[PDB]
């Protein structure tokens, strides 16, 4: 009856508020990004990049340690983006759906 | 009305205070990274073995080595990632004076959005209110 | 249930004391039922008991040591034809689950007064 | 009736995660002190004089080369710094690996018993 | 050391503010202390702590 | 009513660090043990705030007879605040509340 | 003598679950320190290569690194065994304790 | 919408923003002081004192600690002053945007 009113109403307010949440989720993920595939890519690769790992500092060549970080970012970045938006769509439909199933 | 002013004064002013966080967060995060540089600078020791000097040695916190300390001129940074790239003295300076911006940039697209979404308050609000 | 009249009177010590219920199987025709006075305890080493199970190694260690232990008891029970075998003492976790795993049907802390009725039921006696 | 269960099931939900953030806390530092016997032994591994990246600042390492793989901090006390044998580290790191073992297992009984008592809080809620 | 809070020359509020003052119930319980075998004793009669306000181990 | 907790904030807080001193009082006194049986093999520094200092031995012994005194104070001057804080804590429970709801 | 059954079931429930994801790491810094093992054979030489099992970044040569990194692998590559060995007696004591009650209501 | 609107947020925005790069210059300079005291408790330069930079300690006697303690205390004061009367601008400026909201 007044389940999709209040839906509907609800949903345009939320998701506008949840837009900052919806960025910020997205953002301090990015947030680290920034601060490593750029210190690699700016300063010369040339000599040797390490690889840091847990029992080893790893010897490499900028030619495995650099396409690391182009990628790796970039793949990050479409799966990110993916959930991050499919929350709020959902949200939008369990508000609608929690009121009916619970008799 | 006192009804439309009412609605924007706050949801501006909320998302206007939010201009001045990152614009702080901007300006807040110069204390971590350039005390690092201090860290670095009187090591830093060139036309002589950087920092030539007593240490402990951090082998793990609870672990420590005197040592005779000064190495080959370098400094291998954290870059992030598993991404170690060697720095000497200098480029490690120059690269840890980095960690001001891309962490400061890490903070103003917010501010920018929360600006951008103060203006999606407003504008929705009044509609909103006219709306429903 | 039942009248007084079709009461009676059959050979050995009726367990309904313990009985009300599945107690031993059902009906365990020549097969027999262990009474245990053993001396079954469950080793958490092999000939030596050790620190008690708090934590998944001395899970893992000691249930090494224990699982063997009432293999080496309830082995010797296997070879006198129980189908069912009622532990008054050693009955542990480890122990009557074995029995199961010995193809013997386990009974659990069980009073020794019907014991020794029961050791006078089937009349036997019962060893340590 | 429900309303003393919604408030009991909620309540019982934190005690077990205050407890699980603890003990889960209570490994790790128990683990440094088993690693930091085990930085001291490729440490003594290698020999005196390698070059030691050795944290410095943030996103820094410092490296220098070593001397002495016999010595260990260990500290006790508040802060206190004691240097100490290759050998006497390893002990005391045990001492404070057990001495965060009770202090880890304290926790799980304490950790579980909110769980089973606030899933029990479920069910007459629902039933 | 003299009592500002309960036995100790520290105020209790911190812990960053005591410790430095801790510093103080330090140095002045082993400086009476030094004083002592300065002017110099072979034993030293010592009464109960009761029977003193407090003595500093 | 904002006095009620304004006092048992900072009761926890020197409860805790206190107690940690607890764990630091067996190695105040393992500190004893293990300095002292420290010849100077291992050079000694007190830790004793931020600057890390080229120290001796009974720099690195009178320190920690004097590190007890960390256990020794800060445990003794909460117990103090303790009560200091939780009295009037406690005092100010009833008083504030009542009044809200009469 | 039924109440005493209930803990063990919750005991081992923290415990068996807990041995699974134990084996799980072990095979995976296993192959792991092989693949950093991979990646310092994939420079020819280093020895400014720095392997060390902490913050402490100790100068050895390549090889004697591979060696330490290897056994690394081995060590981890022992590892799993035990762990989901202990998946096991975990989940074996959880049913001993049940096998108490289910027999005599059975049989 | 009015002007106030702008004035009086950004005006408090500024105010709690400048009060703040103030304060944590205050403490460190008395964070500063604590290592000062602790060479002055022990090790009085009958020793050497190192003074740790980053991981590494500098050979020195006691007071260039105290030094670079004091060194970056007269870093941290002064921008903490400026910023004192730079605060004391910004919100007698509220108490201005104040009554200037209220007479309207």
């Amino acid at each position: 009856s007044a389940e999709q009113v209040i839906a509907g109403f609800n949903r345009l307010r939320q998701e506008q508020r949840g837009l900052a949440s919806k960025a910020a989720e997205l953002e301090m993920e990015l947030n680290e990004h920034s601060l490593v595939i750029d210190t690699l890519k700016e300063v010369d690769e040339t000599r040797k990049c390490y690889r840091m790992v847990g029992g080893v500092l790893v010897e490499r060549t900028v030619k495995e340690v650099l396409p690391a970080l182009e990628n790796n970012k970039e793949q990050i970045q479409k799966i990110i983006e993916t959930l991050t938006q499919q929350l709020q769509a959902k949200g939008k439909e369990l508000n609608e759906f929690r009121e009916k199933h619970n008799i | 009305v006192l009804k439309k002013l009412d609605e924007q004064y706050q949801k501006y002013k909320f998302m206007e205070l939010n201009l001045a966080q990152k614009k702080r967060r901007l300006k807040g995060q110069i204390p971590e990274i350039k005390q690092t540089l201090e860290i670095l600078k009187y090591m830093q020791k060139k036309k002589e073995s950087t920092n030539s000097m007593e240490t402990r040695f951090l082998l793990a916190d609870n672990l420590y080595c005197k040592a005779s300390v000064p190495p080959t001129d370098k400094m291998c940074l954290w870059l992030g990632a598993n991404v170690m790239l060697e720095y000497d003295i200098d480029e490690a300076q120059a690269l840890l004076e980095k960690n001001l911006s891309t962490a400061t940039k890490n903070l103003d697209s917010l501010e920018e959005d929360l600006d951008f979404l103060r203006d999606q308050f407003t504008t929705t609000e009044v509609n909103m209110a006219r709306v429903y | 249930g039942g009248i007084i009249e079709d009461s009676c009177v059959l050979r050995g010590v009726m367990i309904n004391k313990d009985v009300t219920h599945p107690r031993m199987r059902r009906y365990i025709k020549n097969p027999r039922i262990v009474l245990l006075d053993s001396s079954l305890e469950y080793k958490k080493g092999e000939s030596q008991t050790d620190i008690e199970i708090t934590r998944e190694e001395d899970f893992t260690r000691i249930l090494q040591m224990e699982e063997e232990y009432i293999q080496q008891l309830c082995e010797d029970i296997i070879q006198l034809k129980p189908d069912v075998v009622i532990t008054e003492k050693g009955i542990s976790d480890l122990a009557q689950h074995y029995l199961m795993r010995a193809n013997i049907t386990a009974i659990r802390r069980v009073r020794k007064t019907d014991n020794n009725r029961i050791a006078r039921a089937c009349g036997a006696r019962i060893v340590s | 009736n429900l309303p003393q269960l919604e408030m009991l099931k909620n309540q019982l939900d934190q005690e077990v995660e205050f407890l699980s953030t603890s003990i889960a806390q209570l490994k790790v530092v128990q683990t440094k002190y088993v690693e930091a016997k085990d930085c001291l032994n490729v440490l003594n591994k290698s020999n005196e004089g390698k070059e030691l990246l050795v944290p410095l600042t943030s996103s820094m390492y410092v490296p220098g080369k070593l001397h002495d793989v016999e010595h260990v901090l260990i500290d006790v006390g508040t802060g206190y710094y004691v240097e100490k044998t290759a050998e006497d580290a390893k002990d005391f790191f045990k001492r404070k690996i057990d001495f965060l073992t009770k202090q880890m297992e304290k926790i799980q009984p304490a950790l579980q018993e909110k769980h089973a008592m606030k899933q029990a809080v479920m069910e007459m809620m629902s039933q | 050391a003299p009592k500002t809070d309960m036995d100790n020359q520290i105020v209790v509020s911190d812990y960053a503010q005591m410790d430095r003052v801790l510093r103080e119930e330090r140095a002045y319980i082993l400086n009476l202390v030094k004083q002592i075998k300065k002017t110099g004793c072979n034993v030293l009669l010592i009464q109960k702590s009761i029977l003193r306000d407090a003595l500093s181990d | 009513v904002e006095k009620y907790q304004q006092l048992q904030k900072d009761l926890s807080k020197s409860m805790s660090g206190r107690q940690k001193l607890e764990a630091q009082l067996t190695e105040n006194n393992i500190v004893k043990e293990e300095l002292a049986l420290l010849d100077g093999s291992n050079v000694v520094f007190k830790l004793l705030g931020p600057v890390l200092v080229k120290q001796e031995l009974g720099e690195a012994r009178a320190t920690v007879g004097k590190r007890l005194d960390y256990i020794t104070a800060e445990i003794k001057r909460y117990e103090s605040q303790l009560r200091d804080l939780e009295r009037q804590s406690e005092q100010q429970r009833e008083t504030l509340a009542q009044l809200q709801q009469e | 003598a039924f109440t005493e059954l209930q803990a063990k079931v919750i005991d081992t429930q923290q415990k068996v679950k807990l041995a699974d994801i134990q084996i799980e790491q072990l095979n995976r810094t296993k192959k792991h320190a092989h693949l950093t093992d991979t990646e310092i054979m994939t420079l020819v030489d280093e020895t400014n290569m720095y392997e060390g099992v902490g913050r402490m970044f100790i100068l050895q040569s390549k090889e004697a690194i591979h060696s330490q990194l290897l056994e690394k692998q081995k060590i981890a590559e022992e590892k799993i065994k035990e762990l989901e060995q202990k998946k096991s007696y975990l989940e074996r004591s959880v049913k001993e304790a049940e096998d108490n009650i289910r027999e005599m209501l059975m049989a | 919408d009015q002007q106030k609107i702008n004035k009086f947020a950004r005006n408090t925005s500024r105010i709690t923003e400048l009060k703040e790069e103030i304060e944590v210059k205050k403490k460190q300079l008395q964070n500063l002081e604590d290592a000062c005291d602790d060479i002055m408790l022990a090790d009085d330069d009958c020793l050497m004192i190192p003074y740790q930079i980053g991981d590494v300690f500098i050979s020195h006697s006691q007071e260039e600690t105290q030094e670079m303690l004091e060194e970056a205390k007269k870093n941290l004061q002064e921008e903490i002053d400026a910023l004192e009367s730079r605060v004391e601008s910004i919100q007698r400026v509220l108490a201005d945007l104040k009554v200037q909201l209220y007479a309207k």
